[PDB]
């Protein structure tokens, strides 16, 4: 029964609770995804206001959407588990229908689609989460990032943060990303990313987690060492100057 | 005082008074001007059409409801769409079951309570759009005045919109002499055109701006734009 | 009728006269050929001068009389007592309403002082037929030549008692759906009367 | 949060404001009613004030007859009253349908106080602001009286008052039974109850009735009635000889 | 028209605090008090009949309601929300219960049913919380003897002995001192009287006192001899006469 | 607070009113009708350099002869262009033709004012007005080419030209003064790149702006980048004249 | 209208914090405080009694500790009625999964179905959030021991040990220094009790104020055994570990 | 505090229901229209402002028929006023289909009543801004009623509504206390005019169209007809006459 209009335009043609919305995405932990020439990598910043947590469990930032398609998000936590099993859903809903998986472009159509709905539908508040998807079209090797926003808008990019300090990092991204040589290495497009997190999350190995996504259904998440090899080699290229 | 009796239609104010649909009268009094008047053999609409730049089309503001009723609308037009719609379907509604072509009288009766709907619950609001309504049925030629606050006039000629007060003042004296312009369509448009010339006063009335209907006893509604409206002027 | 339910079978009249109405009725319920209940009363009160003689289905007159007593009930608290008219026309509704469901002929029959007595028959249709006597049941078959041949209007109770009572003993003898004792409700200006015959007296008529 | 004024929720200090102003609105008719119970009958009785000369004095009544044997007195806006008397008058048909018996003047009155209680709670609702007393001859229980109110609180009384007066009422009342010692007028026939009811009143509200300005209801076994202007005159003319 | 109050009345307030449950437990505190007692071989409840009036007939007022044979139920706050409270126990006890198990339900169980329907009106749409808190108290063969309180906000306890209302303090402290683990029935109505003795302002008998036993089974209140699986109601409630008995052995 | 619905003191709707507002902050769309197609271009306006254009869609194809841009927040756009789409193919399935454009129009902005909180008329489930504006442009045998204005008060003009957008004062001036009667496709694609050049913040090249036209021999085509550089290339020369 | 009285339980403040969901945590903050402590060979949780008297009975009492399966329990802090509500649902779905698929729950899935309910009451309704936070301790064969922990917000998160409720920030400091990785249950109970009667609001640490359970793989035998110690052996387990 | 006075259902401190007392305004800002009860009839009149020459003379009809035996005219917000006709016609109707008799006048008035107190309960509503003026005859007697925006209503003598309410009323009494043998329908149709007439004065300065109508055992058969033609004439200039 509950359908009062919690999302409606103010005097000045804003819609307050879209903008309140990307403001509790602000407050998230940085997320940031650069592709490479043959891959596209994910970096999320750990949550370190409590620790002693049981990192086994704990639901990771970055999921799988399907075998070849993986969100990561900022914003509230609780929120983006509503954005993730619809687009979940979505997914073999499609493969069912079409005989195909899903484009990266399609899931994020999808996924936008569900944020914008909740921005003009009664009852509802928008979902206080920014999305990073990215992945690759089945047999097509082209990477693709996306990013989605609470308003519903999407659009794709070479390299794209989101979260706390994203505003930093983003400039950062901004003048060390060349589309003449985008990372044509996994190796260099991680570091790139490392790069990247360090600049905003201080000296902090385990408080980086990395997930690499290659063609075909190969998706691994570097482990807590293989990342901090990435980190000692970046203070080199820091240090020796 | 107010923002305190005017947030719903369903507030009334100290006064007796219900503001949300005083204001939907607004909408109407900055509308376009438009004139209706009959004889007692033909129900003519005029309406003077409005642009939003000079390189845009001019807004109907006529539609027709049945072979032989239709309305000129003044304020908010989506709502004269909704409103219109609703004629038509009533109007087919007693062809299809009783063979028989809705009277005007009936018309007028069924959009009052339509529109009254929209002034007692709250969440709703009134519909914002003024018509005019002429048609030719068993009992004659008929011309009717129809406001968002559910009141709806018959009348011999009439006018709302900006100004309308004008072409109000040329039918309020015209009237013994148009009532009786019967077997002669031309004349009562010419009337009507004459009275809607007394509204004016940004430009004159010309052929992208001029909208005339008519119905009557051998006259199935039909509406008049641009191109054969010249010889009015 | 569904398969196996309890049946009225029935002799059931109600005729006006000059004082007012008499209803009456024999007694018998069956179960095929098994009386189940040898003395039932098939005349029932929807309003203290407002009854009826029921006949077809026993679950389904009752169900209906139950309704029309409430529904009778609740106009009289709202706007006074009910004419045998208004009666008969909630009988009616729910009988023609319901027409594929039921088994319910039923006479309606009541006492106003504007009106005297007044008589309605509602069929197994659920249409309604004012008259000024009316005989139902299965045993009414039997006695539409005597009873047609033998009313009067205008006649005096002593002399409808014994109408009703000479019909329905004729159509107790012929039909095996009727029997028991016949049951009479007097309805008049001067109150309710019911009266009961015995097969004794009756059967040798 | 100040609109904690407007709809039936609690107030800081645990009160519900709307209940309290249904309470008020009871007086707005400025009509005072009692209740007495007889050997075997129980009377109401009920000012009655036709201001208005233009008005047809025999369709201004607040007595309701609810079913053959129920009555329903109630001391509020005549709007109200009938919204409530239609309820109690379908109740109680409803309730002989199911249950194959007449509904207890007591149990109707439970039903109707549930019925006030739901306003109280659910916000939607407005409490209805009347008081209703309803009285019967009850096959197991004798002469009733059981009143409810917008709180939605009832209970069963030996007399009752209601209305702007309801202090004095209830004061003359009350030293009578202290008097008597019993829970009810030692009199044989409803009309002397009718007459006790009557010249209470009259001794209370220290004022002198007509037969105009009454309004009288009795119950019986099996029966419920309200008396007419003339039988109420029979009494007055009768109750004008110990006075 | 319609309810299109779907949203909640009883909101966190920036403290932490649910207005209305608070609210609802000062409308409880401004009731007259009612207590509960329990013993060894049974439990009592004991409330006030505050007589609004010497017209109004206070028998035909039941503060103290069988909810089933074997328990009861006595509160302190708003009338009207405990005779609501009370019509829907006694039904769910039969929905929830015995029209699914063919027995009534166990004390706690019953508690916890209508603690849930007192939480709803806590959290639904368009509702206030219910301005009452209860005492039950009940029997049932595999848990013994019990009394829990259960309060506006839905929340319930067990306990030994306790009372609730106006004059609530000071009776639990009575209580805290006269009660001991050995105690027989009777002995806790005469707690039971002692206490709400002090709770009491005017005139103190059987005809403006409830009180209610849960103890052993009353067969001569059965109705019906013959199936020995059923003996009898466990809850009694004390007639007038019997309660002035006990209050001259004071 | 105060209704969804609510109708002001002058009788303007205020969420009607407050949705335009939005729609001033958005991205220009210039639309341009001649006798050889209408044309259609809009500004990107990307929010920063890492995003690839290309994925940023404005002007979108409706059926083959309807295509439209939009401006405002282009989210709210794509369940009307939605049901749009779906309009034109159900009339051609019951019809075995070409729905009209005015038509397609009309039955987009039929969606316009259906917002409210249980608005007493019909059931109108959305809670706030659509803050984007859109510019539909088309070709149908009755009426020949075709551009549209669709607002969020549900009232649409039918223009000859027409831009929509942060810079529409500024560029309807122009529009006012450029077009006549008589002009040529290649003209209109001129003017659409100019007056986009003028109004936007950024200097105007083939991947910060996109053309697109609707003719009746090959319907709706967006421009591809190539395209539209050599038209920025000619216009950059033909300015550079006098 | 009725708007007028809408409180709107589930909008974004000017800073994107759930104004509901902040006033709940406050709510939950004066609740008594619940630890769970996870080992190698066993979980313990341990609560502190609110609102208790001499007269409440311990026996037959259970307002923190609560048997969601044989194999999963949970520890609540807030309001006790609100987590009934949301305890029976989850015993629900639990029992919903083992008659789908015949295989006990799985911890993780149980509770984040849970948390989904209370985000729900976060984002649509205009319903008030449940004023509840739960630790959950459950064992099942894909990641053996676990303890969760989930708020009103609906966001839960995994742990090695964790407090809700009164004082989080003083326990979990001192949880924090004493916690091994190795720890063995024995040890567990008595870091648990030991923060406990730290950060008590009062006196002294009894018995009639603590509910205390451990989920434990007992050697001999194979099925997880969860034991809810009544009164008599909390009074026991505090003896030996030295708070008297 | 205040804002009593915003929203329906509200009682304010003193009991009142300050928006059905907004209607009641609407209702005194309006036309005047009355009833006169005869010996076997009623007689409803109503005077209609003439807002300018270009109405039609004699074709806005107010007075509205229900079933073929009630008349029913009301001052205030006209469309409030067919609105609660349109309901009254449903409700006749539902009555004549289950009892097959003509829906008595007593009912018929309880039946609007309850409507129109209906919309005193919810705030979603907005009270009727008409009163209502109504009766006919049925199977004892003719009835005069009169109900208020509050669902207030009664039976009358003689009634009157809206601005010259009290002129009407004033010249009512008079009728009332020299003709208590009862008024011929023809008297009254002529006396009704009168009062129209004379009550016309608190309003002089529109001209204005009278409308009567009536329904009598004796002349019109217990169906409501209107006054047209030669009677109403004459009972305009019974009226024209005894003004000066
Ligand atoms: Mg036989
Ligand atoms: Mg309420
Ligand atoms: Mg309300
Ligand atoms: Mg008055």
């Amino acid at each position: 029964g509950y359908d009062r209009a919690l999302s409606i335009f103010s005097p000045d043609g804003h819609i307050f609770q879209v903008e309140y919305a990307l403001e509790a995405v602000k407050r998230g932990t940085c997320a940031v995804g650069v592709k490479g020439k043959n891959c596209v990598v994910l970096g999320c910043e750990r949550r370190s206001t409590l620790k002693l947590q049981d990192t086994r469990i704990t639901p990771s930032k970055v999921s799988k959407i399907d075998s070849h398609v993986v969100l990561s998000f900022s914003g509230l936590n609780a929120d983006s588990r509503i954005l993730i099993e619809k687009a979940r859903v979505e997914a073999q809903s499609h493969r069912l229908t079409l005989e195909d998986p899903v484009t990266v472009e399609y899931l994020t159509r999808y996924v936008a689609g569900v944020q914008q709905r909740y921005t003009q539908s009664g009852g509802v508040r928008p979902f206080g989460v920014s999305t990073l998807i990215a992945g690759f079209d089945p047999r097509d090797d082209e990477p693709k990032l996306y990013q989605t926003e609470p308003s519903g808008i999407y659009s794709s990019w070479s390299a794209q943060t989101i979260g706390r300090n994203s505003k930093t990092v983003r400039e950062f991204l901004e003048k060390n990303y060349d589309r003449k040589e985008p990372p044509a290495t996994v190796e260099e497009c991680v570091k790139l990313t490392v790069r990247s997190l360090l600049e905003v999350v201080q000296t902090g190995a385990k408080n980086i987690e990395i997930t690499v996504v290659k063609p075909d259904s190969d998706i691994v998440a570097l482990s807590s060492e293989e990342i901090n090899q990435y980190v000692t080699q970046i203070e080199q290229e820091k240090q020796e100057q | 005082f107010r923002n305190n009796y005017d947030g719903d239609t369903v507030t009334f104010s100290p006064t007796g008074r219900l503001f949300q649909v005083e204001y939907a009268l607004e909408a109407i009094k900055q509308g376009s001007v438009t004139v209706g008047l009959r004889s007692n053999t033909h129900a003519v609409l005029v309406a003077l059409k409005r642009n939003a730049d000079e390189l845009s089309s001019y807004q109907k503001k006529i539609i027709k409801c049945d072979e032989h009723m239709g309305l000129s609308l003044a304020g908010l037009a989506p709502d004269a769409r909704v409103l219109s719609n609703y004629l038509r379907q009533q109007c087919n509604y007693s062809s299809l079951v009783f063979n028989r072509k809705l009277a005007v009288e009936r018309a007028g009766h069924l959009l009052c309570d339509k529109a009254q709907k929209n002034t007692q619950s709250y969440g709703g609001r009134p519909y914002g759009v003024g018509l005019l309504i002429i048609g030719y049925d068993k009992s004659g030629a008929h011309l009717l005045e129809f406001q968002p606050s559910g009141n709806v006039t018959e009348l011999y000629g009439t006018a709302i919109g900006a100004r309308s007060q004008g072409a109000k003042t040329y039918l309020e004296r015209t009237l013994d002499t148009f009532i009786k312009i019967d077997g002669n369509p031309d004349e009562l448009i010419k009337a009507g055109v004459e009275a809607i010339s007394q509204s004016l006063r940004d430009e004159s009335l010309t052929v992208d701006n001029l909208s005339i209907a008519i119905v009557g006893k051998d006259t199935p509604f039909t509406i008049y734009d641009g191109e054969a409206v010249a010889k009015y002027i | 009728l569904k398969k196996g339910e309890v049946s009225l079978g029935a002799s059931i009249m109600a005729v006006t006269f000059k004082d007012g109405v008499i209803l009456g009725a024999d007694s018998r319920t069956t179960t095929g050929a098994y009386i189940a209940n040898r003395v039932t009363d098939k005349l029932t009160r929807v309003h203290d001068k407002i009854w009826c003689c029921r006949s077809g289905s026993a679950a389904d007159t009752q169900a209906i009389a139950d309704i029309v007593q409430y529904h009778l009930e609740l106009y009289t608290s709202q706007y006074g007592t009910p004419s045998t008219e208004t009666a008969a026309s909630v009988f009616k509704e729910l009988c023609y309403e319901n027409k594929d469901n039921l088994t319910a002929g039923i006479i309606v029959a009541g006492y106003d002082d504007k009106n005297k007595g007044e008589v309605y028959t509602i069929p197994l249709g659920g249409s309604v037929h004012k008259l000024p006597y009316a005989i139902a049941g299965s045993g009414s078959t039997f006695i539409y030549g005597y009873c047609d041949k033998n009313f009067r209007e205008n006649m005096s109770k002593e002399e409808t008692v014994d109408f009703i009572k000479h019909s329905l003993s004729q159509a107790i003898k012929w039909d095996g759906s009727s029997g028991g004792v016949i049951r009479m409700v007097v309805l008049t200006a001067a109150g309710v009367e019911r009266l009961i015959f015995y097969p004794d007296e009756y059967e040798q008529l | 949060a100040g609109y904690d004024r407007h709809i039936t929720i609690f107030s800081p200090e645990g009160r519900l404001y709307q209940v309290e102003y249904a309470f008020k609105a009871t007086n707005q008719t400025n009509i005072n009613s009692l209740a007495v119970r007889g050997k075997d009958c129980t009377v109401v009785i009920s000012q009655k004030k036709v201001p208005d000369k233009l008005l047809d004095p025999t369709t201004v009544s607040y007595i309701f007859c609810i079913s053959r044997t129920i009555g329903m007195v109630v001391n509020g806006p005549i709007p109200d009253a009938r919204n409530a008397a239609l309820r109690a008058k379908a109740e109680a048909a409803e309730f002989r349908y199911k249950y194959g018996y007449d509904m207890p003047c007591d149990v109707l009155a439970k039903r109707m106080a549930n019925l006030s209680q739901i306003y109280t709670q659910r916000a939607y609702m407005r409490p209805l602001g009347v008081i209703l007393t309803f009285v019967s001859v009850d096959e197991e229980l004798g002469p009733s009286i059981y009143k409810t109110d917008p709180a939605g609180y009832y209970v069963g009384y030996k007399a009752t008052a209601t209305g702007p007066k309801q202090q004095e009422i209830t004061t003359n009342l009350e030293n009578h039974f202290k008097k008597s010692k019993i829970d009810h007028i030692n009199e044989e026939s409803w009309e002397k109850v009718v007459e006790f009811a009557i010249t209470h009143m009259i001794d209370a509200l220290g004022t002198e009735f007509s037969k105009n300005d009454l309004e009288v209801g009795v119950a019986t076994k099996d029966k419920f009635f309200t008396l007419s202007a003339e039988n109420i005159e029979e009494r007055l003319v009768a109750i004008a000889e110990q006075d | 028209m319609t309810d299109r109050y779907s949203f909640s009345l009883t909101t966190f307030s920036p403290s932490g605090k649910l207005g209305q449950i608070d609210y609802a437990l000062t409308a409880v505190k401004q009731g007259v008090t009612s207590l509960g007692i329990k013993a060894t071989n049974g439990v009592v409840i004991a409330t006030e009949k505050k007589s609004s009036s010497p017209l109004a007939m206070s028998e035909t007022l039941s503060k103290v309601s069988l909810l089933t044979p074997d328990i009861g139920a006595v509160y302190s706050g708003m009338g009207p929300d405990y005779r609501v409270l009370v019509d829907k126990s006694r039904k769910v006890a039969h929905t929830s219960y015995k029209r699914i198990y063919g027995e009534y339900p166990p004390t706690k169980l019953l508690v916890s049913e209508v603690a849930k329907i007192m939480q709803e009106a806590t959290q639904s749409g368009g509702v206030r919380p219910f301005g009452v808190s209860l005492l039950i108290a009940g029997h049932d063969e595999f848990n013994g003897f019990s009394l829990y309180q259960v309060d506006p906000s839905g929340s319930y306890f067990p306990w030994k002995a306790t009372a609730i209302g106006k004059g609530s303090v000071a009776a639990k402290t009575f209580l805290e001192k006269r009660w001991n683990d050995e105690l027989e029935l009777e002995d806790a109505i005469h707690i039971a009287l002692l206490t709400l003795k002090e709770s009491v302002e005017g005139e103190f008998n059987g005809d403006t006192i409830e009180l209610a036993i849960i103890g052993d089974e009353n067969p001569d209140l059965l109705g019906y001899t013959g199936i020995p699986t059923d003996k009898g109601p466990r809850f009694r409630k004390l007639t007038s006469q019997e309660i002035n008995d006990r209050l001259e052995a004071l | 607070d105060r209704g969804v619905s609510t109708f002001s003191p002058e009788g303007r709707l205020f969420q009607v009113e407050y949705s335009l507002e939005a729609i001033k902050l958005g991205s220009t769309a210039i639309g341009i009708a001649t006798k050889e197609g209408v044309v259609l271009g809009v500004e990107k306006r990307a929010t920063s350099p890492l995003l690839e254009s290309d994925s940023i869609e404005k002007i979108v194809e409706i059926d083959r002869h309807i295509g439209c841009a939009m401006s405002g927040l282009t989210a709210d756009a794509r369940s009307m262009i939605e049901h749009a789409r779906t309009a034109a193919v159900t009339h051609n399935l019951y019809y075995d033709e070409d729905i009209n454009v005015e038509s397609l129009t009309q039955s987009v902005c039929d969606l316009a004012l259906r917002f409210g909180e249980g608005a007493s008329g019909e059931e109108r489930l959305m809670s706030r007005p659509f803050g984007v504006a859109l510019l539909i442009a088309g070709h149908d045998a009755d009426d020949g080419y075709q551009l549209f204005h669709a607002e969020p008060s549900g009232t649409f003009y039918r223009y000859n030209a027409k831009a929509i957008g942060s810079g529409s004062e500024g560029a309807q001036a122009e529009l006012l003064n450029e077009w006549h009667s008589s002009l040529t496709l290649k003209e209109a694609e001129l003017l659409v790149l100019k007056i986009l050049k003028q109004v936007m913040e950024e200097k105007l090249d083939e991947n910060n702006a996109q053309l697109s036209c609707i003719t009746k021999q090959d319907g709706f085509k967006i421009y591809d980048n190539e395209k539209t550089a050599e038209l920025i290339k000619e216009l950059k020369e033909k300015e550079a004249a006098e | 209208g009725s708007r007028r009285y809408d409180s709107r339980t589930t909008i974004f403040s000017p800073e994107g914090r759930l104004y509901q969901v902040e006033y709940a945590l406050e709510s939950i903050s004066h609740a008594g405080t619940a630890i769970g402590i996870m080992a190698s060979d066993g979980i313990v949780l341990a609560a502190e009694r609110k609102v208790t008297s001499t007269l409440l009975e311990q026996d037959t009492s259970t307002e923190k500790l609560y048997k969601l399966n044989d194999k999963i329990a949970v520890a609540v802090a807030g309001l006790t009625a609100d987590a009934e509500i949301l305890i029976n649902t989850a015993r629900i779905h639990a029992q919903n999964y083992l008659k789908t698929y015949n295989e006990d729950i799985p911890v993780e899935i149980l509770v984040r179905r849970l948390s989904d309910i209370k985000q729900g009451y976060t984002q649509h309704g205009g319903l008030r959030p449940f004023g509840v936070s739960f630790i959950y301790a459950g064992y099942d064969d894909r990641y053996g021991y676990q303890l969760y922990t989930s708020n009103p917000s609906g966001n839960y998160t995994g742990w090695k040990a964790i407090s809700v409720g009164a004082n989080t920030s003083a326990a979990q400091t001192l949880l924090q220094m004493d916690y091994k990785d190795d720890m063995k249950v024995d040890d567990a109970i008595e870091l648990a009790l030991k923060t406990l009667s730290k950060t008590t609001d009062s006196s002294a640490l009894t018995y009639d104020r603590l509910e205390f359970a451990t989920i434990r793989k007992g050697a001999n035998d194979g099925e997880v055994y969860q034991k809810i110690f009544k009164p008599q052996e909390i009074k026991d387990i505090l003896v030996k570990t030295g708070i008297t | 505090g205040t804002g009593y006075d915003l929203s329906n259902s509200v009682f304010s401190p003193d009991g009142r229901n300050f928006q059905v007392e907004y209607a009641v305004k609407a209702v005194e800002n309006g036309t005047t229209s009355i009833g006169i009860k005869c010996n076997d009839g009623v007689v409803f009149a109503v005077e209609k402002l003439i807002t300018s020459k270009l109405l039609v003379p004699q074709k806005n009809v107010k007075i509205q028929v229900v079933d073929r035996h009630i008349g029913c005219v009301y001052s205030g917000l006209i469309p409030d006023g067919r609105h609660l006709v349109n309901r009254g016609r449903e409700e006749a109707a539902s009555f004549k289909k289950l009892y097959k008799t003509p829906i008595p006048i007593p009912a018929f008035a309880d039946r609007l009543g309850q409507y129109v107190q209906a919309h005193t309960l919810y705030n979603s509503v907005r009270p009727f801004g008409v009163s209502t003026i109504f009766g006919g005859v049925d199977k004892n007697g003719a009835h005069l009623y009169m109900l208020e925006p509050s669902g207030s209503y009664w039976g009358y003598k003689g009634a009157a509504t809206g601005k010259g309410r009290q002129s009407a009323k004033a010249e009512l009494e008079k009728l009332v206390d020299h003709h208590p043998e009862g008024l011929s329908a023809r008297e009254a149709v002529k006396q009704a005019a009168k009062i129209i007439y004379l009550a016309h004065e608190d309003n002089k300065e529109k001209d204005f169209e009278l409308e009567i109508s009536w329904c009598s055992l004796s002349e019109t058969n217990g169906l409501h007809k209107f006054v047209k033609g030669d009677l109403l004439q004459e009972a305009i200039d019974f009226a024209q006459k005894e003004i000066n």
